[PDB]
């Protein structure tokens, strides 16, 4: 009775959303972002175990507007909706207030919409990690500054230095943890950046990936558009954390 | 208010006048009335400056989130048959003339008169607002399509010129845009170096006839310029 709907528990915790974090590792796909100096990436596992499917078509991450990238994990379906949710948000700031919707509102108003369904009963917490990547100019200077902020189906916003979310996110963390310690993480170049995460999604699955088996976001001071980037490019990122 | 797209082979040109008027005084001598709604979609603005800007962003907005989600470029179709809803809907409580023009790769350079009634008219060139009435004619005879990039510019500032030479409502800066393949270019002519105005014109130079001394013979010389004389 506790389990089936969004009410507390005996010890304050409201199973439905416990359950829904589970339903993020549930898919076995592992997306991690990382901010350098300059840029953001989100690296996302892309598995496509039939050969008929095309690939093209299944992402993990939208554009959200322009500037501000996605990378939804969990059940696609429910991402494929906030998505379309914070577009929707993104819109509609758009319209009111005449700008681009800065990064870190989107994440805080996600927050207060998967906030809602933990409350309001019969409504199903969406099973999915947020991971808005995007850059943010801070009004001291005018200068773009790099972002990434999780939400989470407890409504959990928060911004990142690194993040991972999905099957193996607690060994994947450990390792940009271990690789926090040796390194600042934000004095970086996007090259050695990529190498850091896409050496965590391997560390993490346990296994070399191919530029095919990944797809990776970005966006850079020079270029703040939310890029995909080619599949060329990511090629000489896994020869270059082969060799090192 | 003076507007007019033309396209040539690879796009169009937008083109302005910059003064709105309360009628008689010119309340702004610099307005964009080339309202960016994508990349390569623009419209011009003739009639109330409050709603034609108010549809702009509107607009502007719906082709935002359009070309978002359907992860590709905007049509101009797109963009004037969104216009013409918007435009129609209201048709009573606005006084909006609108002409958007744009290139998408598909059609290449479009253009759509979309005025008052929310008509909406694919056409090879649009003329808008007050000084519209007096190009018609110009059009008529000195426009010739199939032009280069270049002299459809060239040819619009003329344009625009000639208009809000004749037209009070329409003055100032003679606004331009041209929408390609390539990356837009905007260019602002000052009036002090517009390509046509009645001032410089040797036609206009030499005055009418109307003063004329008190003379003992009915042959008109020219006006009286000196009290002495």
């Amino acid at each position: 009775f506790d389990k089936y709907i969004t009410v507390f528990s005996p010890e304050g915790s409201l199973y439905q959303v416990e359950y829904a974090f589970k339903a993020v590792t549930y898919p076995g796909l592992l997306t991690v972002a990382i901010r350098c100096k300059d840029a953001v990436l989100v690296v996302t596992q892309h598995l496509i175990p039939d050969r008929l499917m095309r690939p093209d078509s299944v992402t993990a991450l939208y554009e959200v507007t322009p500037n501000i990238g996605c990378c939804m994990t969990g059940r696609a379906p429910d991402g494929r909706a906030l998505v379309q949710r914070a577009r929707e948000e993104a819109s509609d700031y758009q319209y009111r207030y005449g700008v681009e919707i800065p990064i870190a509102v989107l994440a805080k108003r996600m927050g207060d919409k998967a906030q809602v369904r933990t409350q309001q009963a019969g409504l199903r917490p969406m099973g999915v990690v947020s991971t808005f990547i995007g850059m943010d100019q801070s009004d001291q200077d005018g200068s773009l500054k790099p972002q990434i902020y999780t939400v989470d189906p407890a409504g959990w916003t928060g911004g990142h230095i690194a993040c991972a979310a999905g099957k193996k996110q607690v060994e994947a963390m450990a390792f940009l943890e271990k690789r926090q310690k040796s390194t600042e993480l934000d004095a970086l170049t996007q090259k050695e950046a990529a190498m850091i995460a896409l050496a965590a999604l391997q560390s993490a699955i346990g296994t070399a990936v191919k530029a095919k088996e990944v797809e990776v976001g970005r966006c850079t001071a020079a270029n703040p558009a939310f890029q995909r980037v080619p599949n060329s490019e990511v090629e000489e990122w896994l020869t270059a954390v082969a060799e090192a | 208010t003076t507007i007019l797209a033309v396209s040539y082979n690879g796009g169009v040109v937008l083109a302005a006048d910059s003064r709105t008027s309360s009628g008689t005084y010119v309340v702004n001598r610099a307005s964009n009335k080339l309202t960016k709604l994508t990349k390569k979609i623009y419209c011009c603005r003739s009639g109330s400056a409050a709603d034609t800007q108010a549809l702009a962003e509107r607009v502007s907005n719906y082709l935002g989130s359009y070309q978002t989600d359907i992860g590709a470029g905007v049509n101009v179709a797109t963009a004037a048959n969104l216009f013409q809803k918007m435009c129609y809907m209201n048709r009573w409580n606005i006084s909006a003339g609108i002409i958007v023009a744009g290139y998408d790769p598909i059609n290449g350079g479009s253009v759509y008169s979309i005025p008052s009634g929310g008509s909406c008219v694919k056409l090879d060139y649009a003329l808008g607002g007050s000084g519209s009435i007096f190009l018609y004619s110009f059009f008529d005879a000195n426009y010739k399509p199939g032009m280069s990039k270049s002299e459809c510019v060239a040819f619009c500032q003329r344009a625009v010129a000639h208009a809000y030479s004749r037209d009070g409502s329409s003055g100032g800066l003679i606004r331009t845009i041209t929408l390609d393949a390539d990356e837009p270019e905007d260019q602002t002519i000052p009036w002090n170096r517009s390509p046509y105005c009645m001032e410089k014109d040797p036609k206009y130079v030499t005055q009418a006839t109307q003063n004329q001394p008190f003379s003992s013979s009915a042959k008109i010389t020219g006006n009286r310029m000196s009290s002495t004389g």
